[PDB]
């Protein structure tokens, strides 16, 4: 019944920065609110209750604030465990709707994506399927659009994506852009080139394979 | 309601001015509550939180 | 202290009841309220109905208007969550958290103090299927890979040379397609100076099947 | 408090004479109460039964 919208849905900062979040409500929830630090793969850990009362045991740098409808959270120092998904929850009246979930990550080592291409192997032809993938590596930030000019026409929908989490060495990601087809359609068209979009690079690098044995 | 309503002035219609609100009151006995309905003009009722109340 | 651990059945057939049971250890819900929270992949968290300890009373999210049913028993360490007509969009990590019984600012405030461990449940028909391994190889910095298709269930370990888990190992998250059978890609980043000489043995293994298959990258021209 | 407190009389402090007293107020969620606080002098409150009440 009550929709909580938290902003920004994606933000990145380095070690020891000053980070702020907001969780705006559509109805007045008084001072009833709770904040969580839900690392993926594990249960969330409570941080704030009643929108300003720090929980016991948790680090006391989570100087929460906000009252009424505009609720905000502030962090002074950043630990390695700070970078995780945050959720804002209300408990004013039923139902107990949660928040969308903001993200905090390290923002360092800006670089350009490395585009790869791998035409399907011969033993993938033994089965009635085609497995061709255009790999993306060493890029920042996460968002990127991969285009596939199939003879100049984009048969969109078959471009699957799978991004690994933030890196602990050079702070990058890795998307697996693949288009799984069959033998009756893969051999029909001529060119299968994957083109991506990014800001750190100069020109979108086109990667493809020669029509035939490659 | 009647349809033509003697539309000589043709000013409007009282819908979107009244609300048909139900609430729980107490009868002549304190230990008994009854649910009753009433028509209230929109100028007599204020909308608190939980907009459907 | 209070510890909440739940095992339940696990994976179940579509359109079948998911009777998850949460175990309370150390404390007891003699007066507190127990709640169920499920976490979809990504996205956020959706609150499921609530149960009291002194009395048997069940709340429910209006979205799940009639699908939910809860039970409590004599001892206050056993609790069961019952869902009816469970659809195919009910994959989540069903948590188990208890409401705060008292606080400086109120009583029985429903903000979850201690969570449980939960379990990542998925629902799909045509479940049982053995993995199928495909290799990856360019035609002419490059990389290779070991794709695993139509495997069940999660997960499938990807052993890169059984000791080469050091650099460029971008094991991507598993993906699910419309066919209901998962696809899992793999890669290890290698430069263009050790190609065609050193074998890149890729011993991808699935725990219930042990799909020990050996493969290497080849450059064909 | 401040330290000196203008310690000319040196008599005492208002603690052990005042108390927090807090009481329930009902809220929207069933079986949920909010505590309302106040400071009351010991001469205005009496302990009936069930000590600390
Ligand atoms: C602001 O509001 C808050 C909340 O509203 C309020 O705090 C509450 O105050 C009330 C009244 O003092 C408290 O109610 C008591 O609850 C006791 C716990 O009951 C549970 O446990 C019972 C037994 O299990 C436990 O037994 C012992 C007890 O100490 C324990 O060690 C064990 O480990 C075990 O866990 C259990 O039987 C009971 O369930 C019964 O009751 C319900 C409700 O009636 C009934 O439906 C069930 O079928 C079942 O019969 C429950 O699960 C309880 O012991 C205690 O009972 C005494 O009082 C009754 C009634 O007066 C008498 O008949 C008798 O003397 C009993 O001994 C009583 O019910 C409540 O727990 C507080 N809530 C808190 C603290 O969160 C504040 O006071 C308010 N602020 C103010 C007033 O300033
Ligand atoms: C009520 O008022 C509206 C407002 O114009 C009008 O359209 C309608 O005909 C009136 N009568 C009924 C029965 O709705
Ligand atoms: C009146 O009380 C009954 C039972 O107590 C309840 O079902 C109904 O929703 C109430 N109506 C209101 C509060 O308008
Ligand atoms: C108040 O007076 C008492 C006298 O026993 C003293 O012990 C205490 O330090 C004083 N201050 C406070 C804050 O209690």
């Amino acid at each position: 019944d009550i929709q909580l919208i938290q902003s920004p849905s994606s933000v990145s900062a380095s070690l020891g920065d000053r980070v702020t979040i907001t969780c705006r409500s559509t109805q007045g929830i008084g001072s009833d609110l709770a904040w969580y630090q839900a690392t993926p793969g594990t249960a969330p850990k409570l941080l704030i209750y009643n929108s300003f009362a720090l929980h016991k045991g948790v680090p006391s740098r989570f100087s929460g604030s906000g009252s009424g409808t505009e609720f905000s959270l502030t962090i002074t120092g950043l630990q390695p465990e700070d970078f995780a998904t945050y959720y804002c929850q209300h408990y004013r009246r039923l139902p107990l709707t949660f928040g969308g979930g903001t993200n905090i990550e390290v923002k360092r080592a800006v670089a350009a994506p490395s585009v790869f291409i791998f035409p399907p192997s011969e033993d993938q032809v033994k089965s009635g399927t085609v497995s061709v993938v255009c790999l993306l590596n060493n890029f920042y930030p996460r968002e990127a659009s991969v285009k596939w000019k199939v003879d100049g026409v984009l048969k969109t929908g078959n471009s699957q994506e799978s991004v690994t989490e933030q890196d602990s060495k050079d702070n990058t990601y890795s998307l697996s852009s693949t288009l799984t087809l069959s033998n009756t359609d893969y051999q029909s068209h001529n060119v299968y080139a994957c083109e991506v979009t990014h800001q750190g690079l100069s020109s979108p690098v086109t990667k493809s394979f020669n029509r035939g044995e490659c | 309601n009647v349809n033509y309503t003697n539309n000589f002035p043709n000013i409007g219609n009282i819908t979107d001015e009244v609300r048909n609100c139900s609430f729980n009151v107490t009868t002549e006995i304190r230990d008994k509550k009854q649910k009753v309905y009433a028509l209230f003009y929109k100028l007599d009722i204020v909308q608190m939180e939980n907009k459907n109340s | 202290q209070l510890h909440l651990q739940e095992s339940g059945p696990g994976l179940v057939r579509p359109s079948e009841t998911l009777s998850l049971t949460c175990d309370v250890s150390g404390g007891a819900f003699n007066d507190a309220y127990c709640s169920w929270i499920r976490r979809f992949p990504g996205g956020g968290l959706e609150w499921i109905g609530r149960i009291s300890g002194r009395d048997g009373y069940v709340e429910s999210n209006p979205a799940l208007t009639g699908r939910v049913t809860m039970s409590i028993d004599a001892t206050w360490k056993k609790i069961v969550l019952r869902l009816t007509s469970m659809t195919a969009s009910d994959t989540a990590t069903y948590f188990c958290a208890g409401e705060t019984p008292e606080d400086d600012f109120g009583y029985y405030q429903p903000y979850f103090k201690t969570w449980g461990q939960g379990l990542g449940v998925t629902v799909s028909s045509a479940s049982t299927k053995g993995p199928s391994v495909f290799p990856l190889a360019p035609c002419s910095t490059a990389a290779l890979g070991c794709l695993v298709k139509d495997y069940f269930p999660e997960p499938v370990t990807v052993s890169w040379n059984s000791g080469s888990l050091t650099s460029g190992v971008h094991t991507f998250p598993a993906v699910l397609q419309s066919s209901g059978l998962y696809s899992l890609s793999s890669v290890v980043t290698v430069p263009s100076s050790s190609l065609g000489t050193q074998t890149y043995v890729c011993n991808v293994n699935h725990k219930p099947s042990n799909t020990k298959v050996d493969k290497r990258v080849e450059i064909k021209t």
